[PDB]
RNA sequence: UAGACGGUGAGAGCCCGGUACGCGAAAACCCGGCACCUGCCUAGUAUCAAUUCCCGAGUAGCAGCGGGCCCGUGGAAUCCGCUGUGAAUCCGCCGGGACCACCCGGUAAGCCUAAAUACUCCUCGAUGACCGAUAGCGGAUUAGUACCGUGAGGGAAUGGUGAAAAGUACCCCGGGAGGGGAGUGAAAGAGUACCUGAAACCGUGUGCCUACAAUCCGUCAGAGCCUCCUUUUCCUCUCCGGAGGAGGGUGGUGAUGGCGUGCCUUUUGAAGAAUGAGCCUGCGAGUCAGGGACAUGUCGCAAGGUUAACCCGUGUGGGGUAGCCGCAGCGAAAGCGAGUCUGAAUAGGGCGACCCACACGCGCAUACGCGCGUGUGAAUAGUGGCGUGUUCUGGACCCGAA
RNA sequence: AUGCCGUGGUGUAAAGCGUGGCAGUGAGACGGCGGGGGAUAAGCUCCGUACGUCGAAAGGGAAACAGCCCAGAUCGCCGGC
RNA sequence: CGCGGCACAUCCACCUUGUGGUGGGUGUGGGUAGGGGAGCGUCCCUCAUUCAGCGAAGCCACCGGGUGACCGGUGGUGGA
């Protein structure tokens, strides 16, 4: 039964073409070039859910930075006096209230200041 | 009915075609290499050059006699579990009951007491078959 | 369309009563003088195969 | 176990017995597939047959010499790689039918005559007929009265009288001999209705 | 007895051609039927000593060299060729694998001889888990054509409007082609560039972005701009809905930031300045045959399993018991047998025969459990088919030389 | 010193051995230590090493980076160490 | 590590205490050559049923879905 293999290529073949609407080149036109791409485009967006991952959390520790050293305090004292006096938010979070409540942050300074010991000894 | 019908799970195995893809058996199929298997197949008797062990071996000795009179056997203890009155069998009753092949030539053999009181006829008895089954009662033929 | 086996290697081999296949022992065919009787019987018998000649010895036997 | 069904112009007789071989067999569907499987396939003709290379017309001339050209090493205008050049483990003209067992076949068609007689849906008739001159009128009604069903398988024999020349034309009614009954008809049709020399002869020579 | 198949404006047993079934013929060819014509024998068939002759000649044999046979000249017969030499006529020769004696089979050197056997240019009938325009014939279409070559030779491509041609009358732009309107048609989103109309490719328009800026051309985070969609401040004209909009949701695009060295083959190693690919669409590579070899999954039956060719039948159905394998091994083999071979020997050993938590009764025992069949019910095996993998002989995964 | 062989004990998940089906592989590279040939050379060549990594392993560090160090990705998270 | 979602292997308590499934504990889930297992999609034949000139295939677009092959819905085209 000669089958004609049209059909069933066609198939993988407008998958790869939709997902890969919006290519600037041969990439969202042709097949084998949007399916290169396609392998790249999937890799890439692995490796940045984990990237992204890492990337916000060095962002909102540059922002934590910048309202700490508003507030006249390091960064890393700011997270050994929110580690010492415990309290479990997390640099997200920590970030929002630092960015909409300078006054909450400034309370979580003011309890981070509260919360380290005496000197760089210990 | 016919829509109702399949076999046992366990039997109508799957085909593997190979070169479908590098997902399953992909190119090179399962010759994974640019040696000489990966077009064709290196026979069994070829060894690298060296003699085979079927060279370097010496052919068996001895010869193959033209005329070896092959028989065929019944048990004197197998022939007890095929009659257990008896009484009255030969080589036609056997290859009847379904002891051993037709056109032939019989023995019959000694494994096990034949406590059947029975004659046998067949050709060519051996001795511990002539010892039982002459000590059974009846006695040998030919 | 009706399998050869192999004749060489039919004639140097020797399935037994059950399956074993038994080649012969014999670099005791040339010169047998200076080898001690000790290295005769030593090669005088039928050895069963070992297992790093069965799966092809088997398919030269058939 | 036990039946037997009328006849035109009457309405009961006989009202026998059938042997342990055409009830109790258990049915083992695993065995009635397999040779079923094997009569479809006795069936295919077999004919599907192209040309590979060396039986493509011409194509044994070497184009364009290996080297020079700036194109690819040919060798033949009939390469499978080509446009009418030759197909590669290509279907050929097989025969294929697979050569079952006489037991394995002979115990798939008492199973399924098993089955059919567990159930109830076994109708041994005397002649399905009106009794000498082949008329589908009245053949159609004592079977599609007889059966009920859609599908009908017609045991007759090897007798004409409005047996295997009267009941054709009926869709879901093939007619069969007492000997050449087999397993893909008796699952293919519901009922199974025989005709009393069809059935005594099968039962007589299956013993 | 007709529900085959095909056509008709769709998918028709009942419209049509037909089918089922039945009729069917001058002449032809041919089956064959009877009579005519021709072809014999006017007993030597028997039994008979066996008085004698004959029974296929440069042949058989023998030697030389070859062929052929499983038989590679080997030790080789049987048969066949060419060269020498070269016979007999039955109390002869020939064969029985050198040869010899006895014993068997047959009478070469004349010729003839139906059947079963293979075959397909050809006509009829049929079918397909055959292909359906890159397929299937090289050839659906002026096909062995056009074209190529001096020649032998090679050798293509090219099918589809519509049910019906009703194939666009008529005006309009045009010199025509081409269109516009009209009209045909169910559909012109079927126009003789025509079924459906893919992708590459080529444009027109429109929302976004882009002329200080590098970056396998993406991805992630992401402002904004347009989008349709909408909850509401809202207008209370809500007795009809959306405006500039706030919340909100998908969809274009994406300013901007960071991350990031295409695919393949092959390589110690490739983004590689190694190979290959300009792109899209179609075609291109692990197949099948065999009562094959091995192993295994599943299924028949059971110490069996199984048929091969073939015979009957029309669904692959029923017969077919030749054979094959399993049933006993050992040994060069003669042979012998649960043993067998070596040997002087079983002493050993090599190969192969045999398995309980206890009996029955005993040998013996320190609680010991080796022994035998019957069992307490001791313990299982093959062979055939079907899938699978590998292997064999086949081009055997496809492609490629000189 | 190590390593190797054995036994004895504890720990440990498939690790081991026997027998089959199916393979591949048999061009290795660098790096640590031990050595040969080199010249007290090589991104050299050849060996040893229950040594490692790449091969065939991504992520982080090394500016960039097959073999160096950390670490072996089942997928998701705008979470932590 | 946390928190969710798949998968595999051994193990028990189980349902029918081996087939196959409930609960759990533990370990595991990079991968090339290669090995095993399970599968998607194309087309042809049968049985069953079913949709179709009210619109089949094919095609295009959007909206969805599956862990992957891929699947369904909807509209446009088309006209078996």
């Amino acid at each position: 039964a000669r089958v004609k293999r049209a059909v069933n290529a066609h198939k993988k073949r407008r998958s790869i073409l939709k997902a890969s609407r919006g290519y600037r080149g041969q990439r969202s036109r042709l097949y084998r070039k949007a399916k290169e791409q396609q392998l790249h485009s999937l890799n890439y967006a692995y490796r940045d859910r984990r990237a992204r991952k890492g990337e916000f959390r060095k962002l909102w520790i540059a922002r934590i930075n910048a309202a700490a050293r508003l507030n006249d305090i390091t960064y890393n004292r700011l997270i050994q006096g929110l580690k010492a006096a415990g309290v479990e938010v997390d640099r997200k979070n920590l970030a929002d209230i630092a960015i909409s409540d300078p006054a909450a942050f400034t309370a979580l300074v003011d309890v981070a200041r509260a919360a380290l010991p005496e000197d760089v000894n210990a | 009915k016919l829509h109702d019908l399949r076999p046992a799970r366990g039997s109508k195995i799957a085909r593997t075609r190979v070169g479908r893809g590098d997902g399953s058996k992909g190119k090179t199929a399962g010759r994974g290499t640019k040696g000489t298997r990966a077009r064709k197949q290196v026979p069994v008797t070829f060894e690298g050059g060296q003699m085979p062990i079927h060279m370097r071996l010496p052919k068996l000795k001895g010869f193959r006699n033209r005329f070896r009179t092959e028989y065929e056997i019944v048990n004197v203890g197998d022939i007890n579990r095929l009659f257990p009155q008896g009484g009255a069998v030969g080589v036609d009753d056997l290859v009847a009951k379904g002891a051993v092949r037709k056109n032939a030539l019989v023995k019959v053999l000694g494994d096990g007491k034949l406590t059947a009181k029975v004659d046998v006829s067949a050709h060519k008895f051996s001795g511990s078959a002539r010892a039982k089954i002459t000590a059974a009662g009846g006695s040998a033929t030919e | 369309p009706k399998a050869k086996t192999h004749s060489g290697a039919s004639k140097r081999f020797r399935r037994t009563g059950t399956g074993k296949i038994v080649r012969q022992k014999a670099n005791r065919r040339h010169l047998l003088e200076h080898k001690p009787s000790t290295r005769t019987r030593r090669l005088d018998g039928r050895t069963v195969v070992a297992a790093n000649d069965t799966k092809r010895v088997t398919s030269l036997l058939n | 176990l036990k039946i037997d069904v009328k006849t035109p112009a009457g309405k009961v007789d006989g009202a026998i017995e059938l042997p342990a071989e055409l009830f109790d067999v258990p049915a083992n569907i695993a065995l009635m597939h397999q040779v079923v499987t094997a009569q479809r396939a006795a069936a295919r003709q077999g004919t599907h047959s192209t040309k590979t290379r060396g039986e493509v017309s011409g194509g044994g001339r070497k184009p364009y010499r290996q080297k020079g050209t700036g194109r690819a090493r040919q060798g033949s205008t009939r390469a499978p790689q080509f446009t009418g050049g030759g197909v590669v483990h290509g279907p050929k003209p097989r025969d294929y039918s697979q050569r079952t067992p006489k037991k394995m076949i002979a115990a798939a068609l008492r199973g399924a005559l098993s089955d059919r007689a567990r159930n109830g849906r076994i109708h041994a008739i005397t002649e399905l007929v009106e009794g000498q001159n082949p008329s589908t009128k009245s053949a159609r009604a004592f079977l599609a009265s007889l059966t009920e069903r859609k599908q009908v398988l017609v045991v007759i024999g090897r007798s004409d009288e409005a047996g295997a020349k009267s009941v054709r034309n009926l869709p879901g009614v093939h007619i069969l001999a007492p000997d050449q009954l087999n397993t893909y008809d008796v699952l293919r049709a519901d009922d199974v209705v025989f005709s009393v020399e069809a059935l005594n002869a099968y039962i007589a020579a299956n013993t």
